[PDB]
């Protein structure tokens, strides 16, 4: 909504393209970036058998989700912190892209005006 | 009794002859009937062999 | 007409109401009431979000981490 | 979906039977008191279209309207489901306040009446149908898709207040 | 014939407020806008020079055309009703029943011995009504629709079969 | 009353609108007094068939005859090879054939040229 | 099963064995309980009864079997014996090979279900191996018409083999 | 819907002919005349037989509607209508 | 396996006994709308059983029995696939059929 | 095949000197074990073709139609018996003499060897419908229907025989088998064009093929019933097992100048329905709808697929059981009423159950519904004109739409709406075109269970 | 099985809304005389519905009391437990 303003009656270069975007290396800027690691192996989401869209690195969660819920039957009240972790991992996850959407967008709100400054002072 | 009448010349003597049909003619057969592989855990076994599936290890336990 | 008449309309008047149709309908409307404040109460976190959402502008530039303005 | 619009539709057709095979609302009215349990029935399905917190509507229209706006579509597709919501829920509305509440249009004749078991019966099922199946069945059922956990509060909020307007 | 003034305006007045009930909807709004439109057509009853009615039809006419709701309240049997021409798939000519193997005739006895005499009766009625219907019409042939009654002694309104026997309006 | 319902061929000029409801002269309502008499014998001779107990079967419906007949028979020995006619027989003649002629051989020319060398997707089809 | 593994290639089953730690106890466990202890038993006896009949009186029936006739293009024009003899050997070869089609595709269907939402991923070698025969297919009947024919196959392996011919020649350039 | 008899629809006329304010109880008759022996107008004629319309849903064809003067062949109307015999 | 596949194959042949009743002409024609009812309400009944093992493991599977076409490379059989979506669908859909032709017995009796 | 020849042509002596009342009895029972003799001709083996005899011979695409048209020839006997009681017996002898030899000849033309043999018993069909046609119709135009279907027939016919004379002395023989096995590609010499042509004209002219179709509706129409069926359900696919057999030869000529005639039919079939659609006449409808659905045929066959072709054999002998019954439903019809007037008996459900049955799915086989062996012939040739050319699709398709159109419009305007009060000659249903209807109907079914029988031997 | 009919003394403008409606347009002198028709209907016992918030509120007072003895409940375990 703000950041499609900011961009239709905006500056497009301003906000992030979500079709494009990142455009900087992840590595630039923070030196020695540690990879968001996994926890699933691929046997465990081949094993289980899980759909690719919810094969990601929160898929660790969704495995053990299911594990309690394949075990909570009859009951279906049950299975309470499983999706806890397992939303509060994909809150987390969204707000990395939400933090790398951001990342990228000061990336590009940074670069064009530092640019601008070059052509300022020219 | 007529739900009992019911059961017996509608439902129960069906599931005979539907039994009776696919588990000797049916799945006499090759590939008539698949079943597709169960989401087995690592950290769950397999029945027949015995063998736990070793499970991974800690996560991260992102309690809120 | 046949025998078996026993609902008996009126002409311009509240016609009769046995209790039976009155009694339930109350009783399903508060089954259908009290079903939900019970998971309103049991389960609030269901109708709203129970992970915040943060804003984007308060974020500062460490996690953003990015490199300074000036050069 | 097809729990509470069948659960109102014969609850409709209960309401033609009893009033001489008639469909138009300018000629119902007053039949709240008159029409009690399928008034009840009427009412809950009228709104649980809508689908308020907690029942078969919520855990569909809610999440289908969160879901299209915490996506990637045209700009005019989000407007048509908030459109569509609000739109629904007005005559929703308005097929209550012309069939129960007012004064009854109806002919002076007063044979309005719906006593009959298997009418009661027949619909009975449809309310423990149309208010618990949403809920038994979401968790019955595991997710499919990542679910929508960090989300800026009012596109979920929306769906819920252009329902009232 | 042709539709006299005073009649034409009645037809149109007719559905007009049949518009206006389907437009109130209400009892009391529509009881409120008839008698104000029932003042409003007996503003200019008189008329005198019948050109000036005529004019003063154009305007009326014209006013119901336009008054039309946009989906007027058509009962279940008026013309597009929905229980309107509904039962037409359960009526059955009269004389299928003569089209029935004995053994349903038998088993109806009574009836069958009621609609012999019911055939019967039209024997000689269709007899003395055909010699009563066509010197009851005058040359030229029936100058109307219209069927000259049993003025006769002893005699059956003519061309009365069909009306009489006709199937009735709940088949079931 | 208001800007008033212009008539369509789909749509007719209603009986309110219709001029002639309001301009009746005095001969065309005299016309409604001829047209009703041949429609009371035409309704009575009707009935003194259909309300005639010795009439059986089918009676002839002179009109639903001549429909037929000229809709089958007498077309031909009233048709003219009037240039008109000629016309609209070209265009739907001739005209559709030449369409769908051109179009499925642009298809098969765009189609065929191709195969020859392997530009298609066929490796899934052993089947025709 | 009467059917090989070597012909229909069944992937191995296993048991995620249950471990229902909630207080209430399954309901599947004891309904495919009565399921199996009401209906299957009346009708494996009365299966025993008709296993135990074949076996009273066991008849025999053997399979048709075809000595291989020359081929048509060993075979001699306008002779209508060798080359009919050719004719009908190219047919059965088509039939046969219409059913090689058919076990793959069977094969390979079986593999989607067997590997659920992992498809994609494990049934690619029952795929590939399904598309070389497929491949091999068209280049083999396919396209020869509603009227094929030994000659006709035959032409068209030959315009093939000449094609390839001419490829190879280029390709040695 | 119940086998509604001719009484029924007989009483219902002539009920709302009384009620009707300008046909007066006492003033009321079973051939009551409405142009002659009520000295009611046309529109007030439209008015009365669609009053019956709503009170008792069926249609009256207008050819009709203007034709029917007195209750009594309101009754009878109403009793070719639907055929009723008892 | 042995449940399910099997139960599935039941309730959709214990439908069309009805059907098969109905046009041997040995059937009773008063009281077959209440003899629908049974049938429906017990076919909904058996519908509920193919949910409870998917519920608990989730199986799926596809059954293909007998062989109409062979039809060269391209083999034609009835064939039911009993998926997420199938399975669950059929008590939805039979408790609803159930339901609404219960109220239709009152509601279309004058016919 | 004598074992059906000598049967059938020993049914002259034994109906031509029954007893006078004896002849619909006799004539029935024989020709229905016939049928069930011809039965056995349903065994075919891989690919060989059935070689009983030199001068016989049969596969699977031969015998459907050799069943269908004994099976057939009951039917007109039974359908014939209700308009021929006011006759003289020896007239009534007559009649079933041009039925009897009809089939026979019919036989014959399948099972013959070379194209000649088959050209001479093919056409000879001619004779025996032109005296059934003529002779015993109803109407002053059947004089005209006989000239305009024996010309338009014959003005393609004479072409093929000069064709046909001028492979022996070219080839060497007529014979089929050889004439396949030994198969030669033809050139593209503009004498080859005229070579190709006269082998086809004479197979379209009489399927028929839309411009030269004119004497379809000037003949079924107006046809007796009982030559009404015979010429709809077989005599128009006598052109489908001659193109079937004379494509053999004529490669790859087909290639070009089928696209003259390929949307000559694919306009052709829309076309057609349109007018089914807006007919006035009823066995004007299903005439029209005959040639409609023979279109297909001819798209099917003229492709060259071996989808086609088994999509071809399967609408050959579904359309032949449908257009039968529709012929055979509006014959119920216009002999109560006597006329064929579409609107003139509208609403008769209420007064005829059981045809309002038989009008059911019978229209709905013309619907098609699945898996009604209709769409099994329809679908194969749509998926192999598809494979031809993509937007194929969407004419045909439009055109099984307003298929679909009228074969609801029919029902609504015969059964649907309310009945005729003057009208009351409707008596009971006589079980005699009831029964009728029911063999029609039961085959159709029966085939849905067991499809792979009517595909032709290309399945 | 007595398909009686009322009174008509009880079924004039009074006690119904009709009364606006009889002295508006008696205020541009005017007359409404059918209103007795509807005064059935805007009286007796189809007189004075609920509300749309009160239609729901249908069931509210033992909902709310089936729902806060419930929560009561709720309280009971964690506190009992
Ligand atoms: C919802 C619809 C809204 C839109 C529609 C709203 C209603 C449309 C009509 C509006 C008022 C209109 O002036 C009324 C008209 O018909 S004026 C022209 C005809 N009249 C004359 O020119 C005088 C001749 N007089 C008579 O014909 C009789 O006096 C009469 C029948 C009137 C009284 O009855 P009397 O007992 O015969
Ligand atoms: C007051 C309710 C919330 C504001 C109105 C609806 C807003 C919908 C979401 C915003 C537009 C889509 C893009 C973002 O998200």
């Amino acid at each position: 909504g703000a950041h499609l303003a900011r961009r239709y009656l905006g500056d497009a270069s301003k906000e992030p393209d979500p079709l494009r975007m990142p455009t900087f290396p992840p590595d630039y800027g923070f030196p020695e970036r540690k990879e968001r690691e996994m926890v699933a192996t691929q046997q465990e989401m081949n094993d289980a058998q899980l759909m690719l869209q919810q094969r990601d690195y929160c898929a660790h969660y969704l495995i053990q989700l299911l594990k309690c819920k394949r075990d909570s039957f009859p009951n279906f009240l049950a299975c309470k912190h499983e999706q806890h972790d397992w939303d509060y991992c994909e809150h987390l996850d969204y707000v990395k892209r939400m933090k790398e959407f951001e990342r990228e967008r000061r990336l590009l709100q940074r670069k064009k005006r530092r640019e601008q400054r070059e052509a300022e002072m020219a | 009794y007529r739900h009992s009448i019911f059961a017996v010349t509608h439902v129960l003597i069906p599931v005979w002859i539907i039994h009776y049909y696919l588990k000797y003619h049916v799945t006499a057969k090759p590939y008539t009937v698949v079943e597709r592989k169960p989401r087995i855990f690592p950290g769950d076994t397999i029945l027949e062999t015995g063998e736990v599936i070793p499970l991974m290890k800690e996560f991260p336990d992102q309690h809120h | 007409a046949g025998g078996g008449v026993h609902i008996e309309p009126r002409y311009r008047q509240f016609p009769q109401l046995t209790r039976s149709q009155l009694i339930q309908a109350e009783f399903f409307s508060a089954t259908m009431w009290f079903w939900i404040l019970w998971r309103f109460w049991h389960d609030s976190d269901a109708v709203l979000g129970h992970f915040p959402y943060p804003d984007p502008s308060q974020w500062t530039d460490e996690e953003l981490g990015i490199l300074p303005d000036d050069e | 979906h097809a729990f509470f619009k069948a659960m109102l539709f014969m609850c409709s057709g209960s309401i033609i039977h009893s009033l001489n095979d008639e469909q138009d609302i300018r000629k119902m009215g007053g039949l709240y008191k008159a029409m009690p349990f399928t008034t009840t029935a009427l009412i809950i399905g009228s709104l649980a279209l809508t689908g308020m917190p907690y029942l078969t509507g919520f855990y569909s229209k809610d999440l289908i309207i969160e879901a299209v706006n915490m996506s990637y579509t045209n700009a005019w597709a989000l407007l048509m489901t908030l459109i569509a919501t609000s739109l629904t829920a007005a005559y929703s509305t308005r097929i209550i306040f012309f069939a129960f509440l007012g004064k009854p249009r109806f002919p002076p004749l007063v044979l309005i009446n719906e006593n009959n078991p298997l009418l009661i019966n027949s619909i009975k099922r449809l309310l423990i149908g149309s208010i618990f199946a949403g809920f038994i069945i979401s968790n019955n059922i595991p997710p499919m898709t990542v679910p929508n956990t960090t989300m800026p509060l009012y596109m979920k909020m929306t769906a819920l207040i252009v329902t009232i307007m | 014939a042709y539709l006299t003034h005073q009649q034409k305006v009645l037809r149109l007045y007719k559905r007009a407020l049949r518009h206006l009930e389907s437009w109130c909807v209400h009892r009391d709004k529509y009881r409120y806008f008839a008698c104000l439109m029932r003042a409003r057509f007996d503003e200019h009853k008189n008329e005198k020079d019948m050109v000036k009615a005529t004019q003063l039809l154009r305007q009326a006419e014209e006013e119901f055309w336009y008054g039309q709701h946009p989906q007027p309240y058509i009962f279940p049997e008026s013309p597009g009703g929905t229980s309107y021409e509904r039962y037409e798939c359960y009526k059955v000519p009269e004389w299928c029943l003569d089209d029935w193997h004995p053994s349903e005739k038998a088993m109806y006895p009574d009836y069958f011995a009621k609609r012999e005499q019911w055939k019967r009766l039209r024997r000689e009625s269709w007899e003395r009504e055909v010699k009563q219907l066509q010197e009851e019409t005058p040359p030229g042939g029936p100058r109307t629709e219209a069927l000259p009654p049993a003025r006769k002694e002893g005699d059956l309104p003519p061309l009365w079969w069909h009306i009489v026997t006709r199937p009735r309006e709940r088949p079931m | 009353s208001f800007p008033k319902y212009k008539p369509s061929r789909l749509a007719t000029l209603p009986a309110t609108l219709d001029p002639a409801e309001y301009d009746i002269s005095p001969e065309t309502r005299k016309a409604q007094a001829e047209r009703l008499a041949i429609r009371s014998r035409l309704k009575r001779e009707y009935l003194l068939q259909y309300n005639d107990p010795n009439r059986l079967g089918v009676i002839e419906d002179p009109a639903l005859i001549r429909w037929t007949y000229a809709r089958s028979a007498n077309i031909y020995p009233n048709f003219r090879p009037t240039p008109k006619t000629s016309l609209l027989g070209a265009l739907f003649g001739i005209g559709p054939l030449f369409f769908w002629y051109y179009v499925f051989k642009t298809d098969r020319d765009k189609k065929e040229k191709l195969i020859q060398e392997g530009k298609l997707d066929q490796t899934f089809n052993i089947s025709y | 099963d009467s059917w090989d593994k070597d012909v229909y290639p069944e992937p191995p089953r296993r048991t995620p064995a249950p471990a229902p730690q909630t207080s209430l106890p399954n309901p599947v466990t004891y309904l495919t309980k009565i399921f199996d202890l009401l209906v299957d038993r009346p009708v494996t006896l009365a299966r025993e009864f008709i296993e135990q009949q074949h076996a009273k009186n066991r008849y025999y029936y053997y399979h048709r079997e075809f000595r291989r006739v020359p081929d048509i293009t060993e075979c001699e024009e306008k002779d209508i014996l060798c080359m009919f003899e050719a004719e009908m050997q190219w047919r059965r070869d088509y039939k046969v090979d219409q059913e090689i089609v058919n076990i793959i595709q069977e094969r390979l269907k079986a593999c989607q279900q067997r590997e659920g939402e992992s498809y994609r991923q494990n049934c690619a070698k029952e795929l590939e191996q399904f598309t070389q025969v497929s491949k091999a297919f068209q280049d083999r009947y396919s396209d020869l018409g509603a009227h094929y024919s030994a000659r006709k196959c035959l032409a068209k392996q030959k315009q093939r083999m000449l094609a390839e011919r001419k490829a190879a020649k280029e390709a040695a350039a | 819907a119940p086998p509604l008899t001719l009484e029924a629809i007989k009483d219902r006329v002539l009920y709302v002919l009384k009620l009707y304010d300008k046909i007066d109880p006492e003033k009321l008759s079973v051939n009551s005349h409405f142009m002659k022996d009520l000295g009611l107008d046309s529109l007030d004629q439209v008015e009365i037989i669609m009053a019956m319309e709503d009170e008792f849903g069926f249609e009256i064809p207008d050819i009709d509607a203007e034709k029917l003067m007195c209750p009594q062949e309101i009754v009878d109307y109403i009793a070719d209508k639907k055929d009723v015999y008892e | 396996m042995n449940p399910f596949a099997s139960l599935t194959l039941t309730t959709l042949i214990i439908l069309t006994i009805p059907i098969m009743m109905s046009n041997s002409n040995i059937y009773k024609t008063n009281l077959y709308p209440n003899y629908v009812k049974t049938t429906v309400s017990y076919a909904f009944t058996l519908s509920l059983v193919p949910l409870l093992m998917f519920m608990h493991t989730g199986q799926e599977m596809i059954i293909s029995n007998w062989h109409w076409m062979t039809l060269q490379t391209v083999e034609l059989s009835l064939s039911f696939k009993m998926d997420y979506f199938s399975v669950m669908f059929i008590p939805v859909a039979l408790f609803v059929t159930w339901s609404i032709m219960e109220f239709s017995m009152w509601y279309m009796h004058s016919d | 095949m004598l074992k059906i020849i000598i049967p059938t042509t020993m049914l002259l002596p034994m109906t031509w000197m029954s007893k006078h009342n004896m002849i619909w009895i006799n004539a029935t029972v024989h020709s229905l074990l016939i049928s069930l003799i011809s039965l056995s001709l349903l065994n075919q083996l891989g690919e060989n073709s059935l070689n009983f005899s030199l001068t016989f011979f049969s596969d699977s695409l031969s015998a459907p139609l050799l069943v269908l048209t004994t099976w057939l020839l009951p039917l007109m006997l039974m359908a014939s018996q209700s308009h021929l009681s006011k006759e003289t017996t020896t007239r009534k002898k007559l009649y079933i003499t041009m039925l009897i030899l009809l089939q026979l000849f019919l036989i014959m033309t399948f099972t013959a060897t070379e194209l000649i043999l088959f050209y001479i018993l093919f056409e000879a069909t001619l004779v025996p419908t032109l005296i059934i046609i003529t002779r015993w119709g109803n109407q002053t135009e059947r004089l005209n229907a006989g000239l305009y279907f024996l010309f338009y027939t014959l003005a393609g016919s004479l072409p093929l025989l000069v064709a046909l004379v001028y492979i022996q002395n070219t080839t060497g023989s007529l014979n089929f088998l050889i004439i396949h096995y030994w198969s030669h590609p033809l050139s593209n010499s503009w004498s080859n064009i005229f070579m190709w042509l006269a082998c086809i004209m004479a197979f379209m002219v009489k399927m028929p093929l839309y411009g030269l179709h004119l004497w379809l509706p000037k003949a079924h129409v107006e046809a007796p019933i009982a030559g009404s069926m015979v010429l709809a359900a077989v005599l128009l696919k006598l052109g489908g097992y001659g193109m079937m057999r004379i494509t053999t030869i004529l490669n790859p000529l087909t290639n070009y100048m089928a696209y003259p005639f390929l949307m000559l039919s694919m306009w052709g079939m829309i076309m057609t329905s349109s007018i089914c659609l807006r007919q006035t006449d009823l066995k004007s409808l299903i005439a029209y709808s005959s040639v409609s659905h023979m279109a297909l045929v001819i798209v099917a066959i003229m492709i060259q697929t071996p989808w086609s072709f088994m999509g071809a054999t399967a609408l050959m002998i579904a359309h032949g059981l449908t257009s039968s019954m529709l012929f055979c439903l509006a014959n119920t019809n216009y002999e109560r009423v006597h006329s064929r007037t579409m609107i003139l008996a509208r609403g008769l459900q209420t007064l005829l159950p059981l045809m309002a049955t038989w009008w059911l799915m019978a229209s709905l086989t013309n619907l098609a519904l699945p898996p009604s062996i209709n769409l099994i012939g329809e679908l194969f040739i749509i998926t192999a004109s598809f494979s031809w050319s993509n937007i194929t699709i969407i004419l045909m398709g439009m055109n099984m739409m307003i298929t679909a159109l009228y074969s609801l419009y029919m029902l609504i305007t015969t059964q649907r709406g309310k009945y005729t009060h003057h009208i009351n000659n409707i008596k009971a249903s006589f079980t005699r075109e009831n029964a009728l209807m029911a063999l029609h109907i039961l085959p159709l079914l029966l085939l849905t269970l067991n499809p792979k029988m009517i595909l032709g031997p290309l399945y | 099985s007595k398909m009686e009919l009322p009174d008509y003394k009880q079924w004039k403008i009074e006690g119904t809304p009709l009364e606006t409606v009889q002295e508006k347009l008696a205020a541009r002198g005017l007359r409404d005389p059918w209103g007795r028709n509807e005064a059935w209907r805007y009286s007796g016992g189809f007189a004075n519905n609920v509300s749309f918030v009160g239609a729901l509120l249908k069931g509210f007072k033992w909902g709310f009391a089936a729902f806060v003895v419930a929560v009561g409940a709720e309280y009971y375990l964690e506190s009992q437990n």
